[PDB]
């Protein structure tokens, strides 16, 4: 069985696709150093050890569980690392990720994920030390992330919705992004050492690789396949929810 | 034999049991040990008499930090622990036959009291349990140590606690496995109101073991509720036999399949692939951009099927991070997965989606909840889902490596000592096949 | 021209299609009147706390990084600061939950059944104004049959009387207009008509127990204080023993057998008491709110009862009774302010008007379907077109709330069915998260993915016509922007039906009334008045506090 | 000896107490009473308000001012109010009792502590500990933290809103400024504080008091949730963790069930109400919620001040409103703190206690009981038989009855240290008056009573619980009045002979021992009477938002 | 109708309100089959059953009664066979004084 991901006849759907598609590996649009990331996360200064909740599983004295050691525990959970976060707020104007297809694109691609979907913020709980990995190899370096429509913080998440400043940038209240370059990490301390992200994509340029609907762009009633999908689920759920048999699923 | 469908019956290793098994054998309504289950619940007390006899000696009693300074009862009951046991099977027992049973465990620091099961078929409800055996401590604690009538109240106040100026059980030393009548938030939810961590803590952290108990509970439940009626009785019955029972081992070879290397997409594209292949879902429609628009054949089958694969995932992902806070996320994104790579309606038509959302969020903000843990059937927050939800969540805190600050060792130490002693209440798999083997051929 | 220009003209100096604009260049907090006199305020008080903190601006979040927006409610020229829309500093909110609270309706028939069945004594008008006058006096707190008795001060409760209202008109003329609620004098012939209709030939009470009450108790006290003076009143007006066996049936009926709540009880969880906002259905609170009968206008009413209902619902219940702290007023305010969703509702009365017609179509999934689909796709483009109103509506939940309020009032305008508009807010909220990727909150959509399952369900606690649900609803007890939306579709039901009232005739009777401090009438421009401070409520002490 | 109720007697009758006889009918009805004139005026004043509906008139039903009316002398005080001015809804001083026991809300902080340096990691200093205690004074009153364009509750609404921090550990107190915290050592004596800091133990707690005007709003429920989204807002600013994330439900869990101390419990259905509402107040902890244990040594007068209290709360708010309402139940309860009548005979049966058992002399046994409850019955009704002019004071058979019980439990409680003794000793005054005036109280008083002696000492289990665990919900209390109020008195003299800091809750004695509470809970009769005299400020009023 | 569920559903039963809530159920599924009620009227039925379930946790408006009221509304624990109203014990022995007195003593002594 080869997956569909999602559906949709437009390239809105397609990116979405793209991004949910494990084997589709999108381009470094930028590198940024590892040091620089874990100073940007701010849990812990790049030197000092990884945190330990618990003790290592090797050490653990648990019984007998076949079904339990089927699952391969991440190399995080191995080590009984802590559990830190990393959250996004994504431009409504043409931010190459958006907070569901974030989520959608993690359980598909990423093991042992805890993230959460909100209007203005979309945040990411993992094993610190594999949370670092991934964020710095997948969320840091792929096409997901704009450092001019993408924002990362922590807290005061507000300017999803907001208009562009008079550079083209998104609102931050704590105006930790000021080349893009931040200054200050997710939570609002300043760094010592400020960190350079690169360049920015025009709107031009990020209109084919946003998974965004918008009048201006690529309006959702131009996608009527997706909208047969979505009317097609709320019948089903609908006709379920009334009589869960064959006879009235044929009002379908 | 209403049904005509058969199921293959696994265990909690993988192995075959027996083949050709008819679904109406795993029903709550002919399982001879689901209906053993359900009145050993409502029969079963744990005591903890440590903590009668602090609350006595010390005087802290009626509920957080409450203390009576000169009402002091220092009695050694925990020493006396034979006699007193001795008292309360004597005020109990009906018959020298009956199934009145009281047991010692942890050197006579906690009790395990069963009343006999004529006095709950004389009783319109299971809170008798908690009062019979209240009543019993009473009248042996008093009468073995000869306490003084003025004192007597403060050893009320020591198993009850504040009763009865609470409606409820507030610093009492007396538990059950069931909440208090006056807690349920609707009719029929008596047996949905059993803490996730008491689930774990009786299984011993067995994720098939708490899968089934929490799924026979929940499902036993929606026939009380009334929610398996009629049209409804095939999908709960098939949602506890695939779900909560490893049905022709779709469960565990889900795990199996993707538990290496694989991700809660992987798990979707797994039960999807077999959905397709037992010929439960077919293909609607093909639409532009090559996508399939699916179309169930059998819409309680496919739930099931769905159902199965929703434990599985939460094995495979809580189980690659063995912390039990990703449940919630596993749950939702799982059921929203699923929904936009077939078109076909999730676990529940959506609710165990919506339950899993609401989840999320009581267990990542300020506005209540807490830890997955500490939830249960008759939370405001995850009663939504129809028995789907909860069982998912008992296998992540098997799983949990120690990330929960709220813990079955924290929460559910008496109840976990207590009910693990009990076989068909710690291996409940293995012995709800034996009944299902049992009335195979009498339905 | 859209309907919201109008009301984004003196929020933004920008044109609204406007993507940019400048920051951080606003003085922060400063920017704000409201904020100024908070600081000011915090600061005048510093003294008689003590050296305890207070109220300070640079604890925290630095307010005043945006262009802090004021609001303009819906429907009225009014423009006011947004801090003034927070139920705690608005008195006409206040008043709005406790005219509601201390409403109680008895049913009097019984008790007259009582006095000539098995007393022997005869009921005439006579005794009727009689007893209206001896309650009129008691039920604020006055003597009548014991010596030596203490009593209420009147200055306390002034905002307090009992009436009466009946479907028999025979009776009513005999009744002196000053203790009447007439129904041919405040309704339209035709609903006075509907209402006598459902009403019957049958005589009701409604005491209006003194706010005062009701502020240093609860609502489960409305009921009970009502009962003892309408018991008193029977012994006084009837010359009666002072205590015999028919007494305990006046006390049966007045607590059990004929009362009529606002609210009913809640379970252990949420533990409250009747005449709670939890305790509420959609469909009383539709039919609290008394704008059905000054305007033909089916949508200005749908939308002045989902004003009543968010602040009721989100701001007080969820905000305060199940929350507390900041709240939730902007959560509310979206649904009441700027004429967004007036345009949206309007958008979709004139294509129901057009494809349909009004209560043309029998509810069916292709009608929802259609209907809740166009609906949400305008709302959604009206976000797009407009990055001003996006920038007014920022918060997710909002912009979902209102969309699907407009897409179900709409389904309701083309069906009268409740539940039909009910199944077409939960298309619009899918429909929405699959538009932007993104909803509300974290946990906003529990009721909307149980939705379109438990929409149509017959399950015993999954099944409700839209009208008997409510606060205690399961999938409804928790998150806002829904309650006060589902009271607005509720009515939207009956206002395309041009329905008198929604679910119990009483309630719109009763809320009628002229008595009654606040205007359930226009709920909006009360609301305004309430933020400017031009209103002046009930259950003040200063006839008993020093000045 | 010398009796007390005279002081007050004498200055209520022009005739001599001992004299059974007196003129009637010639006072000139209500007209003889100034508060009756000035309802009558402000009735006519808001004539106009209502439109033509009618208002308060005495020409309606009773012609009131036939009897002499009394005026009240406030037991233990020189304060002589009228009548009416003692009724809740006209006393500004009982209401703010009320909304200051409503509105405080108490929270184990060492659980959330754990929280965050076992699972976030974020090491807990007093530093950190100031300043959540400085973001929690902005947050509790409605101050915005963490999120941009939020609105804001008027600060001059909530001026009584705090958030205060308390200790057993003296280590930890020191570290934290005085503006902040409850100190025991300077607010308690030496032996107290010890007591009380030895029944706490290493253990910091918060109180929080949300702002009147919420209670007054909306309902005793909403407190600890307030309390609790706030506590939750400010952990995330003090601490600067994620605005959301999975230990933050464990703050929440915390602050709303695992370590809050509600004032009361929820209630059953026929009498639903939530956790913070009158009835749910056991007597144990409203006898810790009165101060007056430390600020005297009198055992007598700490009883007594909790019997007002106690009467006011139950038979006036909670009994006479919440559970009734109309002209209520203010009679009922000012003869338990009013003309120093139950002083009088709780001072008469705690020196015939001293000169036959002494305090905490004599173990609870039924010879004792029975002894102690007959003497101090047998005093209180022949006083009603010596003084006329008492026995008119006290019309009602219900009065009587409780404070001549109030009087013989306080006794018991005063010789034996026992809540269960006073308690059994109060029934045999109430069987033993009935049966002395062949009368007791009103038509259902003495349901409770005839169920008392059997259920004082039950051991079953909707009968058994000590004193200090029973309250409103007690199921043969939750109906009638002349009980309750005094049922805390006894609870009190059975701790007040003992000496002891506390009777039920620690928490309780230090939480209300703060002197940034409007009431003063130290003399809440001397306060009844400033509320009644209008000379009393409460908090929760709209004036900054209303037109002047 | 008089409605009497089968024993074996109790006995999986933890308290008496499942014969209220299947004997509902089963109604709504007979009326609805048998008249082929629509979708969007199905609610009205269920109200016309239940009454205001579940926005109050009792049977307000309900066409389906027992003698038992709701596990709600117990006054303390184990009372639920307490709740039998007086005129219930006399109307169902038919005021027959010496079946009344039996009645009500057995299930008070039960409770
Ligand atoms: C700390 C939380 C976590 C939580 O449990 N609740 C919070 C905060 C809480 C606080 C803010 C208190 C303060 O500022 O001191 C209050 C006012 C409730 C209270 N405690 O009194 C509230 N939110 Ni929140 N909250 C809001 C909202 C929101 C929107 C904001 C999106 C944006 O881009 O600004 C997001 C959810 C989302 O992404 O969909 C949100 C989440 C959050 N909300 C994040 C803060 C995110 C951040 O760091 O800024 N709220 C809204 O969606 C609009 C209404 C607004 C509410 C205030 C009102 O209605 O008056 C407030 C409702
Ligand atoms: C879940 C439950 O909290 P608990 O888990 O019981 O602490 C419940 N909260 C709520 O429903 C809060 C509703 C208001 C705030 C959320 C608005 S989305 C309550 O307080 O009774
Ligand atoms: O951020 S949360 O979605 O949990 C709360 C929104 S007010
Ligand atoms: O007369 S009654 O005893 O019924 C009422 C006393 S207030
Ligand atoms: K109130």
């Amino acid at each position: 069985y080869k997956p569909q991901f999602y559906p949709g006849e437009t390239k809105i759907a397609q990116n979405r696709r793209n991004h949910m598609n494990p084997e589709v590996e999108l381009e470094k649009l930028r590198e940024i150093p590892d040091e620089d990331v874990v100073k940007i996360m701010g849990h812990r200064q790049p030197g000092e050890d990884y945190k330990t909740i618990h003790p290592p599983l090797e050490e653990m004295d648990l019984p007998d569980d076949y079904v339990r050691d089927l699952v391969e525990p991440i190399n995080g959970a191995k080590e009984g690392h802590r559990i830190r976060y990393i959250q996004f707020a994504d431009s409504m104007y043409f931010a190459p990720a958006q907070p569901y297809d974030r989520a959608r694109t993690y359980m598909w691609r990423f093991r042992g994920v805890d993230t959460g979907t909100l209007s203005g913020r979309q945040v990411i709980e993992m094993r610190e030390s594999d949370l670092e990995a991934l964020s710095k190899n997948f969320l840091i370096d792929t096409a997901f992330f704009d450092p001019a429509r993408c924002g990362i913080r922590g807290a005061t998440v507000h300017g999803h919705s907001l208009r562009l400043d008079e550079n083209g940038l998104m609102f931050d209240a704590l105006q930790r992004y000021v080349h893009v370059v931040y200054v200050k990490d997710q939570v609002g301390r300043p760094l010592d050492e400020p960190v350079d992200v690169g360049e920015l994509l025009p709107e031009e340029k990020l209109r084919e690789i946003t998974t965004i609907y918008r009048k201006d762009g690529v309006p959702m009633r131009e996608d009527k396949e997706l909208l047969t999908i979505v009317k097609r689920i709320h019948r089903a759920r609908t006709l379920g929810g009334f009589c869960p048999t064959e006879d009235t699923f044929k009002q379908l | 034999v209403k049904y005509e469908d058969k199921i293959c019956l696994y265990n909690a290793k993988g192995e075959l049991v027996e083949e050709n098994v008819p679904l109406e054998a795993i029903s709550p309504l002919y399982n001879p040990t689901i209906q053993k289950l359900v009145k050993d619940i409502k029969r079963t007390v744990a005591v903890n008499l440590a903590g009668i006899e602090n609350a006595l000696k010390t005087g802290a009693v009626g509920g957080k930090a409450c203390v009576i300074p000169g009402r002091t009862l220092d009695l050694p009951i925990v020493e006396n622990a034979e006699t007193i046991m001795e008292y309360v099977d004597k005020l109990l027992r009906i018959s020298p036959d009956d199934d009145t049973s009281v047991k010692l465990i942890n050197d006579g620091k906690q009790m395990a009291v069963q009343l006999p099961s004529k006095r709950l078929e004389v009783a319109a409800e299971y809170s008798i349990s908690m009062l019979n055996t209240a009543m019993a401590l009473k009248e042996a604690i008093i009468k073995t140590f000869d306490v003084d009538m003025f004192d007597a109240p403060m050893v009320h106040a020591a198993i009850l606690g504040r009763y009865p100026q609470v409606p409820d059980y507030m610093g009492a030393n007396i538990a059950s496995l069931l909440g208090a009548p006056t807690n349920l938030e609707g009719l029929g939810y008596a047996l949905r109101n059993i803490m996730v961590n008491h689930y774990v803590a009786t299984t011993k952290k067995n994720i098939m073991n708490a899968v089934a108990f929490a799924s026979i509970m929940e499902q036993t439940a929606m026939f009380e509720m009334g929610d398996a009626i009629g049209s409804f009785e095939r999908l709960h019955l098939l949602g506890l036999a695939y779900q909560g029972l490893n049905a022709d081992n779709l469960v565990i070879d889900l795990v199996k399949a993707n538990g290496k290397n694989g991700t809660v997409g992987t798990v979707v594209a797994s039960i999807v692939e077999r959905a397709l292949e037992d010929g439960v879902i077919t293909e609607d429609k093909k639409m532009p951009s090559g996508f399939v628009l699916y179309k169930p054949v059998d819409v309680a089958k496919w739930n099931a099927y769905a159902a199965a694969g929703l434990v599985a995932a939460v094995i495979v992902n809580c189980g690659a991070a063995r912390a039990a806070q990703n449940v919630a996320s596993t749950i939702l994104y799982y059921n929203d997965i699923i929904e936009y790579e077939t078109g076909l309606p999730g676990v529940d038509f959506g609710r165990a989606e919506g339950t899993a959302v609401g989840f999320s969020f009581f267990s990542h903000s300020i506005y209540g909840g807490g830890g997955p843990g500490i939830f249960n059937g008759n939370h405001i927050v995850t009663r939504h889902s129809k028995g789907f939800a909860i069982p998912p969540v008992c296998a992540a805190m098997c799983v949990d490596a120690g990330t929960q600050m709220f813990s079955p060792e924290k929460t559910s130490a008496l109840v976990g000592a207590v009910f693990s002693a009990i076989d068909e209440f710690r291996e409940p798999l293995k012995y709800v096949i034996d009944g299902a083997l049992a009335v195979k051929d009498k339905i | 021209k859209k309907l919201f220009l109008k009301a984004l003209k003196e929020k933004f100096e920008e044109d609204p299609k406007e993507k940019y604009t400048k920051f951080y260049v606003f003085g922060g907090w400063r920017q704000s009147a409201r904020k100024r006199e908070f600081v000011e305020a915090a600061e005048k008080l510093a003294e008689k706390r003590g050296g305890i903190p207070f109220y300070n601006p640079d604890i925290g979040v630095p307010l005043g990084q945006r262009k802090l927006m004021p609001y303009k409610l819906s429907g009225t020229d009014y423009i006011v600061e947004g801090d003034d829309l927070h139920f705690m500093n608005n008195a006409a909110m206040q008043q709005f939950w406790d005219d509601i609270r201390r409403t109680v309706i008895v049913g009097m028939d019984t008790a007259h059944a009582v006095l000539e069945k098995r007393l022997g004594v005869e009921v005439t008008p006579e005794t009727i104004n009689e007893y209206m006058e001896t309650i009129n006096h008691a039920l604020p707190g006055g003597a009548v049959v014991q010596e030596h008795m203490v009593e209420v001060h009147p200055a306390l409760a002034w905002d307090c009387y009992a009436k009466i209202f009946t479907g028999d008109d025979e009776l009513a003329d005999e009744i002196d207009k000053k203790f009447l609620i007439d129904i041919n004098k405040l309704f339209p012939e035709e609903q006075a008509e509907q209402l006598k209709a459902a009403i019957g030939k049958r005589t009701y009470q409604v005491s209006r127990v003194p706010t005062l009450v009701g502020r240093v108790c609860d609502g489960g006290t409305i009921a009970r204080w009502s009962a003892m003076q309408i018991g008193m009143s029977f012994i006084t007006a009837y010359k009666l023993c002072a205590g015999e066996a028919a007494i305990a049936d006046f006390s049966y009926a007045a607590k059990h057998a004929d009362v009529i709540q606002m609210g009913t009880l809640l379970p252990a969880r949420r533990a409250r008491g009747p005449n709670e906002p939890g305790g509420i259905p959609f469909g009383i609170l539709a039919d609290v709110v008394q704008t059905t009968r000054v305007s033909d206008d089916p949508v200005e009413q749908s939308l002045e009862v989902v004003a009543s209902g968010a602040m009721l619902y989100d701001q007080i219940w969820l905000g305060s009774y199940m929350s507390g702290g900041v709240g939730f007023t902007q959560y509310a305010t979206a649904s009441y302010t700027d004429d967004i969703l007036d345009d949206f509702s309007y958008y979709g009365y004139d294509y129901v008007e057009k494809k349909y017609g009004i209560c043309g179509a029998k509810p069916t999934m292709d009608v929802v379907e259609d209907i809740a689909t166009e609906v949400t796709l305008y709302a959604l483009e009206c976000y797009d077109e407009f990055p001003a109103l996006l920038e007014d509506h920022f918060g997710g939940s909002q912009r979902a709330a209102v969309a699907a309020a407009a897409s179900g009032i709409s389904v309701c305008m083309a069906t009268g069915n409740s539940n039909a508009g009910l199944n077409g807010w939960y298309l619009s909220q899918i429909l929405h998260k699959e538009y932007h990727s993104r909803l509300g909150f974290y946990g906003y959509d529990l009721q909307d993915q149980c939705g379109a399952s438990n929409s149509l369900s017959i399950r015993n606690d999954e099944s409700s016509p839209l009208e008997l649900r409510g606060p205690n609803y399961p999938n409804y007890a928790m998150n806002v922007g829904h309650q006060g939306e589902y009271a607005g579709i509720t009515q939207a039901a009956h206002s395309a039906r041009k329905d008198a009232f929604a679910l119990n005739p009483l309630i719109k009777v009763a809320f009628a009334d002229p008595s009654l401090v606040f205007d359930f009438s226009h709920p909006r421009k009360e609301f305004a008045r309430g933020a400017l401070r031009e209103f002046e409520p009930a259950g003040e002490r200063d006839p008993i506090i020093p000045a």
